[PDB]
RNA sequence: AUGAGCAGGUUGAAGGUUGAGUAACAUCAACUGGAGGACCGAACCGACUCUCGUUGAAACGAUAGCGGAUGACUUGUGAUU
RNA sequence: UGAGUAACGCUUGGGAGUGAGAAUCUCCCAAACCGAUUGACUAAGGUUUCCUGGACCAGGGUCGUCCUUCCAGGGUUAGUCUGGACCUAAGCUGAGGCUGAAAAGCGUAGGCGAUGGACAACAGGUUAAUAUUCCUGUACUUACAGUUAGACUGAUGGAGUGACAAAGAAGGUUUUCCACCCCCAUAAUUGGAUUUGGGGAUAAAUCAUAAGGUGGUACAAUAGGCAAAUCCGUUGUGCAUAACAUUGAGUGAUGAUGUCGAGUGAAUGAGUGAUCAAGUAGCGAAGGUGGUAUUAAUCAUGCUUUCAAGAAAAGCUUCUAGGGUUAAUCUAGCUGUAACCAGUACCGAGAACGAACACACGUAGUCAAGGAGAGGAUCCUAAGGUUAGCGAGUGAACUAUAGCCAAGGAACUCUGCAAAUUAACCCCGUAAGUUAGCGAGAAGGGGUGCUUAUGUAAAAGUAAGCCGCAGUGAAGAACGAGGGGGGACUGUUUAACUAAAACACAACUCUAUGCCAAACCGUAAGGUGAUGUAUAUGGGGUGACACCUGCCCAGUGCUGGAAGGU
């Protein structure tokens, strides 16, 4: 069956990428927190 | 329980005796399990007798059981058992084969068995 | 110009394949920023006969050293495969 | 005149009718003319946000603007001919492609029983009582038909647009402007003597009697299907809820919003133009 | 918004041409024409029934039948609420 | 503990070899399934899973010397392919600006944004792994400079083209296919053989010729195309069975003394031999005639009909503006120089993707063989591919899947649930009712095989004869009649217990709405309605078609109203 995740490279850098978080004050929010928790993933831009 | 395997069929049956005849008669020995081994000797001791008299009519009914294999085709197979090996059998009242047990397989423990033509 | 887009020589079962029989092709390993125009410019001001035409090949980095302790990515390389004209064979070591 | 459809397909009857579309255009063929021609984007009865505004619109087909002149005082002075009479996917009233003395060429609302051929000339002066000749409204002799009536004086066309509409004069005010227009459903108005429109019915008058015979054809055309209130849940309409078809149970029936909408009036009347309306088809002012 | 798909086979509308017919219409006959939310039936879409499975092969399927299948159709990519 | 219990998730036999150990690894011969696919090319995704050698800690539902696992090394070559350096659709962003306690929302000019448009390369070979990319052969395109000859050059702007729907049927040319012919191998001990089997090819590009398709052609006046116009548009005249302009599948010649080609087939070396080596290198013949009442591809962005009336921009052509005149620019030819960035491996799925699993699920497009067959249905196979990653026995009860069952034939059961009958083609025949379209494949019947002859282009059919219990001998094909309830119908719906009488639908009616319209999203700007105008829009109710829709204005709701009381 169709399950609910069918991969895209343009969907996922397009919508969770570093400029999408980086355009709105509460992307800048989200970001800063994940600095704070010392992410090493970041956003999923740093896939590899 | 569905989408089972095919199984031992009548017509898989008659495969597996026909491909280890043809084989038996090339090389003149085969490994196999004692229960086939078992049931493959009637066949093979059938076709020898029938082959005694090297008529046409022996020839065509002969060859609903020979298979290709790799030492014999199905032509020089029929020459093979014709001229070599039934007219060594031509007053041995039956009883041209034999069977021996083996060990057991160390991957399965089923009773090996060596199915040889009695010389 | 400055001459760092010249890395390394490489010497595979490739590379001699294509490096007998009249044109010879020199595979090395250049600066992945350098472009085609640098590397013939690289070429010319360190060697002195001007290619032919130049290839070039980008090796992804992947995954090395699976499943020991620590494992550990690949290097980023560029190859560029030089081709030098019928009759000319220039060595990589020896100036 | 109307045409109807025989279908003999064996799924349900249905006598569907349709516009001729034969005798009364020049060419049955579409060749529009392509300078004056721009797409349509569909809204999809959407606003900017993106929500749903206005239900049942979306699903409409493709079509191209044909660029209208309603305001036709660009070119004035000058000689203009109708030269065919094709079909306008955007407006029920067919249009004509007329072109000037100096080559323009434009689209006008097309007037009935103009055939091609016939000349059209519109100003601000006397000319002529012919049909399509478009002059302001001081000069027009009472009891005739125009349409294409403009609301401000030198703006463009506003009232009678639609298919067969059309609207007569009843005299003046003693003021010396707003000229007397009864207009369709039986509103009378006062229009301002600048104000320009254009005398003759517009064309295809049988559209009334057109019959959808299908839901595709309505599909088609760009309606989707309207859900009854009496339908719904007890949530998103006043009229939900109930087991089994269920009347409307309040003092009176509601909008899906929840205000009363039967036989209230829901005009504001505190408007620079009510003092410019006689009758509101019930009675004064 | 922009693209793509529906193997194959039937029924033979409106309209048009000709002839008869009419004072002229209407009407009838032959030929042409190929319309239909038309018909049978694969891919495709959907999920009406029995059985099996219910710690499954599977957090919803399998076999055998079943409905639609030129359209209110199916689907890919992209956007949006 | 359950318990060494359930389970181990669709595929066989043998010979030889390696190895300490082999049903499971390698090779060979068969065998069984797929064959509108388990075959081949790719998009998306996956991200080294691809090739070679080695290993058998762990993973593989068993084993393992083996693996998509691990270790070491290696592998992806572009002026022409897919995308940028070109263009825009939905939409996004958006200096100023508008709106808003703040954060912010909206939005103009600009800028992004393919799933679309424009743009120059084809054939063969080569490595274990790449190939329109490397090599060979033959080409093409765009820039820059010099040069020769000709010409006045003409855009950031105007105009034309680009530029387009659905369905259907005819043609033209190549094909598929048929017949003949050419070439290659074969001549058969099982009864008779006088034959059997296979192949018959060549591209882009250049030149010439093109069946046709599309649309009238020149001349003259012009006030319109943010200025200008010789271009476009408009108005006249002449000629208009044609001319002119543009486009065009195919054909012939080079490309090709090339390549490919059925088959024939080594040497060298490894090895105990066979065998490998390899069926590899190399060699490599013919490489054609006619028809077609059969086929698919193209011309074709062609034509006809219908209403639901069917993208934008870049680019190309043209027009002047604007620049030249002792020049620049453009065109054609020659010579030379240059052509950037990213992807290119492999899988593409009953084992590499989305489902936690080497999971019976799901995933766009493209190529589509033979026989019979309308068919891409159905059965068996071709090219090709796999051995369903636990086996061997036995044939108890019992279960699942199938097959069959004498006499009766729904007596079973809540109910003919399920199962069973019919089934393809051809020839007869076909009622009540009706909105005259249907009902209807109504119901009910018959024939089908093989041979000879007659029929045809091929048939179909016709006549005679023969065999069997049975002749679309197997596979795939509708069970029917009658009465009633509801919904007019085709459709839609509770992903994963309810597909229905429910929803919707064409149709009827009421109500609001004169345009800065009513209604609606927001707080507002802004926007939908609508680039619409009462033959229009929104909401309530009913739900084809036909006939009807009665009484009550006391209460409630709605509309209007003089004054008067609060
Ligand atoms: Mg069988
Ligand atoms: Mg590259
Ligand atoms: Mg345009
Ligand atoms: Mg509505
Ligand atoms: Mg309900
Ligand atoms: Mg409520
Ligand atoms: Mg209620
Ligand atoms: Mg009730
Ligand atoms: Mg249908
Ligand atoms: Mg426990
Ligand atoms: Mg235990
Ligand atoms: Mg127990
Ligand atoms: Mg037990
Ligand atoms: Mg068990
Ligand atoms: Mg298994
Ligand atoms: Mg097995
Ligand atoms: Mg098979
Ligand atoms: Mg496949
Ligand atoms: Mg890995
Ligand atoms: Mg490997
Ligand atoms: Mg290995
Ligand atoms: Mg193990
Ligand atoms: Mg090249
Ligand atoms: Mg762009
Ligand atoms: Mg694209
Ligand atoms: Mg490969
Ligand atoms: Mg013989
Ligand atoms: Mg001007
Ligand atoms: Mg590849
Ligand atoms: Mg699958
Ligand atoms: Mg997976
Ligand atoms: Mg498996
Ligand atoms: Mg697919
Ligand atoms: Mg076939
Ligand atoms: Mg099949
Ligand atoms: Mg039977
Ligand atoms: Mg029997
Ligand atoms: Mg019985
Ligand atoms: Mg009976
Ligand atoms: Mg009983
Ligand atoms: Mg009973
Ligand atoms: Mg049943
Ligand atoms: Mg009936
Ligand atoms: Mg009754
Ligand atoms: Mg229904
Ligand atoms: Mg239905
Ligand atoms: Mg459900
Ligand atoms: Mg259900
Ligand atoms: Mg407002
Ligand atoms: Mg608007
Ligand atoms: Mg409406
Ligand atoms: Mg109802
Ligand atoms: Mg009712
Ligand atoms: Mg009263
Ligand atoms: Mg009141």
């Amino acid at each position: 069956m169709k399950r609910t995740y069918q991969p895209s490279k343009l969907k996922r850098a397009k919508t969770h990428g570093f400029l999408a978080r980086m355009a709105t004050a509460s992307g800048r929010k989200v970001l800063k927190l994940r600095r704070k928790k010392q992410r090493a993933q970041l956003t999923v831009s740093s896939e590899r | 329980s569905y989408i089972n395997k095919p199984g031992k069929t009548s017509a898989w049956r008659v495969m597996t005796v026909r491909q280890q005849v043809s084989a038996v008669l090339a090389y003149g020995k085969i490994e196999t399990t004692l229960k086939k081994a078992k049931n493959t000797q009637k066949r093979l001791d059938k076709l020898i007798t029938l082959a005694k008299v090297d008529n046409f009519n022996n020839r065509r009914q002969v060859k609903k059981w020979l298979l290709n294999t790799n030492l014999f085709d199905v032509d020089q197979l029929m020459d093979h058992l014709f001229s070599k090996v039934a007219p060594k059998y031509e007053k041995t009242p039956g009883g041209y084969s034999r069977v021996l047990k083996l060990g057991p397989r160390r991957g399965d423990a089923t009773e090996m068995a060596i199915l040889q033509l009695t010389d | 110009d400055v001459t760092n887009v010249l890395l390394k020589p490489v010497l595979t079962e490739k590379v001699y394949f294509n490096q007998m029989g009249e044109t010879k092709k020199y595979v090395f390993v250049v600066n992945p920023k350098a472009s085609k125009t640098r590397v013939k410019l690289a070429f010319e001001l360190v060697y002195g006969i001007k290619p032919l035409k130049v290839n070039t090949l980008i090796r992804k980095p992947t995954t090395i050293r699976g499943g020991s302790r620590f494992p550990g990515l690949s290097k980023l390389e560029k190859l560029a495969v030089i081709t030098l004209p019928k009759g000319i064979a220039i060595s990589v070591t020896g100036e | 005149p109307i045409k109807k459809i025989i279908s003999r397909s064996n799924s349900g009857i249905h006598h569907s009718t349709v516009i001729d579309y034969k005798k009364l255009l020049t060419t049955n063929k579409n060749k529009p003319e392509k300078s004056l021609l721009v797409t349509l984007k569909k809204h999809g009865g959407r606003n900017n946000q993106g929500k749903i505004t206005v239900r049942h619109q979306g699903g409409r087909n493709k079509r191209k603007y044909r660029i209208i002149d309603f305001k036709r005082t660009h070119y004035d002075n000058i000689e203009a001919t109708v030269k065919s009479i094709e079909y306008d996917p955007n407006r029920s009233c067919f249009v004509s492609l007329i072109t000037y003395a100096n080559g323009a060429k434009s689209y006008i609302i097309s007037p009935d029983g103009i055939k091609v051929g016939d000349k059209i000339l519109a100003s601000e002066h006397p000319i002529d009582i012919k049909p399509g000749f478009s002059m302001p409204l001081a000069f027009i002799p009472e009891g005739t038909q125009v349409h294409n009536i403009e609301l401000h004086p030198k703006g463009g066309g506003q009232i009678a647009r639609s298919a067969g509409s059309y609207a007569r004069i009843l005299g003046q005010d003693e003021t010396g402007k707003y000229v007397i227009l009864q207009l369709l459903s039986g509103e009378t108005r006062k229009f301002l003597k600048e104000c320009r429109a254009t005398v003759g019915v517009v064309s295809n008058l049988d559209h009334n009697l057109v019959v959808i015979g299908k839901a595709g054809r309505n599909r088609h055309r760009g309606i989707r299907p309207t859900v009854r209130g009496s339908a719904m849940n007890p949530n998103d309409h006043p009229h939900g809820g109930g087991e089994g078809r269920s009347p409307v149970g309040r003092d009176a029936p509601r909008t899906p919003w929840g205000k009363r909408h039967m036989g209230v009036k829901t005009r504001n009347m505190k408007k620079a133009s009510t003092n410019l309306i006689i009758r509101n088809r019930k009675g004064e002012q």
